[PDB]
């Protein structure tokens, strides 16, 4: 049940809501008021999802799919079988997510650490809210949201993309991808660096941070340092997801045409717009 | 076909890999225990990994994990219920006792050494050629606690030499003794240094270091521990 | 508000650190560079020194040759006009030889030869730099994690412009050097193989990419959350568990039911990132050599 050093940490307090009421654990897990909140939202949501599955007449997970209301319903409510169920399920997800974040906050307090983790998570939550709330509202129907199904959701991605041409040309999409790639690069390195120091060549003594900083200056002439790379990681990650939201929130709202075409602005600057030759002249 | 082969293969690879990953993270704090310290009955599907031994630089010996676990300090906590899973209430002053968000681990009572075998962290006064190169130099600024009362004055900065970084502020108290304050728990302002976790009256309780030009892993933990714990336990004294 | 430790609130400097001197040939290391106070607010302010050596120079020279060989081609396309060059910079493209030449090294220069030269340059550039990551580690007595991690990346690149073009029978199947052109090639590569979303490696690869972000978010925010107990000093924490490591592990145990150790978390890390291009490489390799259309394959599973 407890890690060899856990007991002295399991003291009362830190709860945001409800005092000592839910201030307790279940196996390794911490409950807290929000422990309960998330459970309830999670229970409800899964139920509704199964209920959608009978109306659909399949129990096969590769097939199950809960779709939003069709565009004709705009931002109004829709019949269960006709889009209501997704709308509730979406409400329930949100409930789950936010609650899961606030529990993280409550654990943070009991342990006496910073709130960076709940913090970073809120970016994930905000990306999800962008795709099922902010964008549809702004566009004008729940129908612009993505459906909850394993492959159907990949389909929405593909269809929504190809609507504006090759989505690769969405400029904030370019930026968002550069982080995803960069972050992975940096996670690759960080991990590798620490391990190689902690697990040197056979029979040698554990290396030190000094070695880590040296290994990198030797390699590329600079080392961001042990505090840096952790600040770096948090940032690349949060940024990747920040730009991911951005590229979507603008798509279909302030730009509805082909993304490639938006680049004509550059190429049509009057100072070289008419100069012959090249690719565009 | 080949493709089918490859993907089935991979899902198998991936499964033994997680297994590996998982057993490696079982190198500390395992095996599990009951609230009374007796070994718990259900330790999960995963076995303890076979021990590995680390050779610590500067002849500081070896470390073998997993290995015999022991807190090596008293815990002043008492059960608040008759069944498993409820908090344990401090039986004294959690701060003074070092439980809760004020907990510290019995790390070695030796300082962290740099790659050369010299003390990693030093008061800047004794760090030949170090200076505040940017930002507000705290040194000389009064220190304010969450109760908005002055508690002391910065009389130095303890720097991390190999990473060239400010780790702690040393503070001079009203009785002429000094304490270290983690850099990460204070806001350096234009005319003062503000500490939200501790009220002026608790600065004296901050554990002291035995030698004035060195800190040990044990003393770092006891200090950081203490200051962090203020956040929850000084709470009645904090106003804003 | 409380301090967050995303940016330093006081910078301290000392004599330029010339670093550990294991078995490293000190005649090769450079001189210390300046110090960016800019950088200093985020991480280390000290630039340099850097280690040159034979492999560094070869790598660094081939590296520039590659880049320049592409550059002259762009200029030739731009009508040597600096204005067009700027206008049309992302439209220019150095394309592989036509399918006609196959795996031939005899394609005319304007018709694909120049692409081979550039690639040849990149090949040597990249491999030498790989050997560089390895040696730099050896000379400090360190594990070779970094070189092996690097090898994963190399895998996907090897497969894209070398191994797959060769197994298909022609260089024309490789990726063109160009900003918009390599985007198009990617988009088109999926169309031709029946939508890469049905390539289960592609799907796996995305999971590990998404995951890398998830994890580096988790790890980073955690270490920052406990840097108030010297969390970032991970090597010593491994060697002697501090409260930092404890609070870290527990926050996670209490949230989701299990947890890492300080050495452990970094194994999760290196593998989550390395699996991105590992799986990736495989998904692409089978694409068009063994499987012509992932949807059809998806219907049968063979
Ligand atoms: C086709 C694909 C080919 C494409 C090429 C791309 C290859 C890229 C691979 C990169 C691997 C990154 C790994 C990072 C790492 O640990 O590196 C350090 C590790 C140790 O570095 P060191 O400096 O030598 O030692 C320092 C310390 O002494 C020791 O330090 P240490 O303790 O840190 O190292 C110990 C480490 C040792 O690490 C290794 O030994 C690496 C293993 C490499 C595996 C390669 C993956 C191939 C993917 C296959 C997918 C199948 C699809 C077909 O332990 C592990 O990580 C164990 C891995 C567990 C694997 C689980 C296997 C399960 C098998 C199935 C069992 C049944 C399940 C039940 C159901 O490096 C290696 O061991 C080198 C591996 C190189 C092999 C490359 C393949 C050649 C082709
Ligand atoms: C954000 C970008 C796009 C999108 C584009 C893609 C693309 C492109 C792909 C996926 C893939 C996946 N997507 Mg998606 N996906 C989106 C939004 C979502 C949402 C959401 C609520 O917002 C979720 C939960 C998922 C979940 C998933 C997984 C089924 C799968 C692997 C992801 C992964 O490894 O992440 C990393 C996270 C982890 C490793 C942590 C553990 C995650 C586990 C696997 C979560 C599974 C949840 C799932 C089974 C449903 C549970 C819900 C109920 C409680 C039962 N996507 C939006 C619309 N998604 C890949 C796939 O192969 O699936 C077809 C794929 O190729
Ligand atoms: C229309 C587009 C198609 C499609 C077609 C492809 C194709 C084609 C490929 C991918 C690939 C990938 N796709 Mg896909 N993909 C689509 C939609 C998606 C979506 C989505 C819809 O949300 C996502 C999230 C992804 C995500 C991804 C990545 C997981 C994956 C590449 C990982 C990587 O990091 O390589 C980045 C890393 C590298 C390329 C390694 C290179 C390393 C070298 C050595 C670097 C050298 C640098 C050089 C020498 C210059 C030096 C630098 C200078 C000094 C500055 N795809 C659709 C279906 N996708 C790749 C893959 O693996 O697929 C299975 C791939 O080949
Ligand atoms: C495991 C997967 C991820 C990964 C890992 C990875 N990559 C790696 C490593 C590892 C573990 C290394 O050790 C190695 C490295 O040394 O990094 C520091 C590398 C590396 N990955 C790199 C790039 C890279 N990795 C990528 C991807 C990934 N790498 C994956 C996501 C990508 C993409 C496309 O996503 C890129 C672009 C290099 C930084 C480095 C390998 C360097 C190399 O091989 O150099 C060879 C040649 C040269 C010396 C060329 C130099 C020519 C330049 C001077 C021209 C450009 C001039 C330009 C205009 C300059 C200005 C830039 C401004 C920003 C200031
Ligand atoms: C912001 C950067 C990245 C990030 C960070 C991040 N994620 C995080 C955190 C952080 C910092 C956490 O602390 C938290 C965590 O605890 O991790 C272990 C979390 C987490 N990220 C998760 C998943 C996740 N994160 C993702 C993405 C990312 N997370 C980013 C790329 C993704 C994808 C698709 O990329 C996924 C799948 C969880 C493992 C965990 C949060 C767990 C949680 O919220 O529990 C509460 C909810 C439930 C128990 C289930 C609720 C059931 C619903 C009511 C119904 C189901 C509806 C759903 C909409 C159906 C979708 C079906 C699909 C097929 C489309
Ligand atoms: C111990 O040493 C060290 C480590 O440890 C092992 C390391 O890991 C590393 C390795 C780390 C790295 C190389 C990381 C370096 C990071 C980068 C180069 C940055 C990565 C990110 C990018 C390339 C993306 C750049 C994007 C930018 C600048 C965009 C900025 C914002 C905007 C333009 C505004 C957005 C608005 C838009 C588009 C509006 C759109 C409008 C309409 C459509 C209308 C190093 C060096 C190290 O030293
Ligand atoms: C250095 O330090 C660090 C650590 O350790 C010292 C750490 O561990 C970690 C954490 C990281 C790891 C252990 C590595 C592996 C992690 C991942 C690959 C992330 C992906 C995670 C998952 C797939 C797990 C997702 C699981 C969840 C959200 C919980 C599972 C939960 C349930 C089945 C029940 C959910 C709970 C409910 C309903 C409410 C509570 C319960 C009641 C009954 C009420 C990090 C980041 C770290 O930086
Ligand atoms: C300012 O102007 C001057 C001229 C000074 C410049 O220098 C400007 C230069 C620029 C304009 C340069 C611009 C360069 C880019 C736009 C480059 C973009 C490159 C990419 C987007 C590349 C993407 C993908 C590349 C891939 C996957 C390459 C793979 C290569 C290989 C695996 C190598 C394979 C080897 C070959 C075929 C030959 C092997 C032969 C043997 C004998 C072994
Ligand atoms: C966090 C809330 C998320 C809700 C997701 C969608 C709910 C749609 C609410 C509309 C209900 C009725 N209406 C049209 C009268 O407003
Ligand atoms: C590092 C361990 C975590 C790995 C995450 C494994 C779950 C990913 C599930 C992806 C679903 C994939 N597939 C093959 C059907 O496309
Ligand atoms: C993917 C999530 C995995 C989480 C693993 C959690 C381990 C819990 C150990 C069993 C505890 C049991 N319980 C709840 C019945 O008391
Ligand atoms: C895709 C990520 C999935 C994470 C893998 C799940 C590992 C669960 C380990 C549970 C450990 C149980 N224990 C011993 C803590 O009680
Ligand atoms: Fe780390």
């Amino acid at each position: 049940a407890l890690l060899s050093f856990e007991r002295k940490y399991r003291v009362p307090g830190g709860t945001l809501v409800g005092g000592n009421l839910f201030d307790f654990w279940v196996g390794p897990f911490y409950v807290g008021f929000f422990g309960v909140a998330t459970f309830f939202f999670a229970a409800l949501g899964i139920i509704l999802i199964a209920w959608s599955a009978v109306l659909q007449g399949t129990w096969n997970p590769q097939l199950i799919s809960v779709y939003p209301p069709a565009l004709e319903y705009g931002l109004g409510g829709a019949p269960l079988a006709k889009g209501g169920l997704w709308q509730i399920i979406t409400i329930c997800a949100t409930g789950a997510f936010v609650s899961w974040a606030l529990r993280e906050v409550e654990i943070c307090r009991k342990l006496g650490i910073g709130y960076h983790i709940p913090f970073a998570f809120a970016f994930a939550i905000l990306a999800y809210l962008t795709l099922v709330l902010f964008r549809p509202v702004m566009m004008g129907a729940w129908g612009y949201a993505f459906p909850y199904g394993i492959w159907t959701h990949l389909d929405w991605v593909s269809n929504t993309g190809y609507t504006y041409g090759n989505f690769h040309y969405n400029p904030a999409h370019m930026i968002a991808i550069s982080f995803f790639f960069t972050n992975a690069l940096a996670l690759a390195l960080h991990g590798a660096l620490v391990l190689s120091a902690a697990n040197p060549e056979k029979g040698k003594e554990m290396r030190t941070p000094d070695h880590e900083d040296t290994f990198f200056r030797d390699l590329v002439g600079y080392s961001i340092g042990t505090l840096g790379i952790h600040r770096l990681g948090l940032l690349l990650s949060l940024s990747a997801v920040f730009f991911s939201a951005l590229c979507m929130i603008i798509t279909g709202t302030i730009w509805f045409d082909q993304w490639v075409d938006w680049w004509q602005w550059w190429v049509k600057l009057p100072w070289w717009a008419n100069i012959p030759g090249g690719i565009n002249g | 076909d080949l493709a089918s082969l490859a993907i089935y293969s991979f899902w198998i690879f991936l499964a033994g890999l997680i297994y590996y990953l998982q057993t490696e993270n079982m190198r500390e704090g395992y095996p599990l225990e009951n609230e009374d310290g007796t070994p718990a009955a259900n330790q999960g599907p995963f076995p303890l990994p076979k021990p590995k031994t680390f050779i610590l630089p500067h002849g500081r010996g070896t470390l073998t994990v997993p290995g015999p676990e022991s807190e090596d300090r008293p815990i002043a906590l008492a059960r608040t219920a008759v069944s498993e899973g409820f908090p344990h209430a401090p039986t004294g002053d959690p701060m003074k006792d070092g439980v809760g968000p004020a907990s510290w681990v019995a790390r070695r009572d030796l300082p962290e050494l740099d790659g050369h075998g010299h003390n990693k962290i030093k008061p800047m006064k004794a760090a030949a050629g170090f200076h505040v190169s940017a930002g507000k130099n705290p040194i000389g600024l009064p220190v304010r606690g969450c109760d908005l009362e002055i508690a002391g004055k910065v009389v130095d900065i303890w720097v991390d030499i190999p990473e060239q970084m400010a780790r702690f502020l040393e503070v001079e108290l009203k009785d002429g003794s000094t304490r270290l304050l983690p850099m990460q728990m204070v806001k350096v302002q234009s005319n003062r240094v503000h500490v939200n976790a501790l009220s002026s009256d608790l600065f004296a309780g901050i554990p002291t270091i035995k030698s004035p030009t060195e800190v040990t892993l044990l003393e770092e933990d006891k200090i950081c521990g203490y200051v962090a714990g203020g956040l929850m336990y000084a709470a009645p004294k904090r106003k804003s | 508000a409380e301090y967050q430790n995303i940016f330093s609130q006081v910078q301290v400097r000392g004599p330029a650190d010339l670093g550990m001197t294991e078995d490293v040939n000190l005649a090769n290391r450079s001189g210390v560079g300046p110090f960016s106070t800019l950088l200093g607010w985020f991480g280390n302010a000290q630039l340099g020194p850097i280690y040159l050596g034979s492999l560094g120079v070869l790598s660094l020279f081939s590296g520039l040759m590659w880049f320049f060989t592409i550059g002259i081609w762009f200029w030739y396309q731009a009508g040597w006009n600096p204005a067009v060059f700027l206008r049309d910079l992302f439209f220019f493209s150095l394309e592989p030889p036509a399918p006609e030449y196959g795996l031939s090294f005899a394609a005319p220069l304007k018709e694909g030869g120049l692409w081979l030269i550039a690639s040849f340059f990149m090949f040597v550039a990249v491999w030498s730099w790989w050997g560089r990551t390895y040696l730099r580690a050896q000379a400090l007595g360190m594990g070779k994690h970094t070189a092996w991690a690097f090898l994963s990346a190399i895998w996907l690149w090897m497969v894209l412009g070398f191994i797959r073009p060769i197994l298909m029978g022609s260089w024309s199947e490789a990726v063109p050097y160009g900003i918009f052109s390599h985007l198009d090639w990617t988009n088109n590569f999926s169309l031709v193989h029946g939508n890469l979303f049905y390539n289960p490696f592609h799907g796996l690869s995305i999971a590990f990419l998404y995951g890398s972000a998830l994890l580096f978010a988790m790890h980073g925010a955690t270490i920052l959350a406990v840097s108030r107990f010297g969390g970032e000093r991970e090597l010593e924490q491994i060697a002697d568990r501090g409260t930092a490591a404890e609070r870290a592990a527990l926050f996670w145990r209490w949230t989701m039911g299990f947890n890492a150790t300080m050495e452990g978390i970094h194994r999760w890390a290196i593998w989550m990132a390395v699996l991105v291009t590992l799986t990736g490489g495989i998904g692409i390799l089978l694409s068009g050599t063994v499987v012509d259309n992932w949807y059809v394959w998806g219907q049968n599973h063979g």
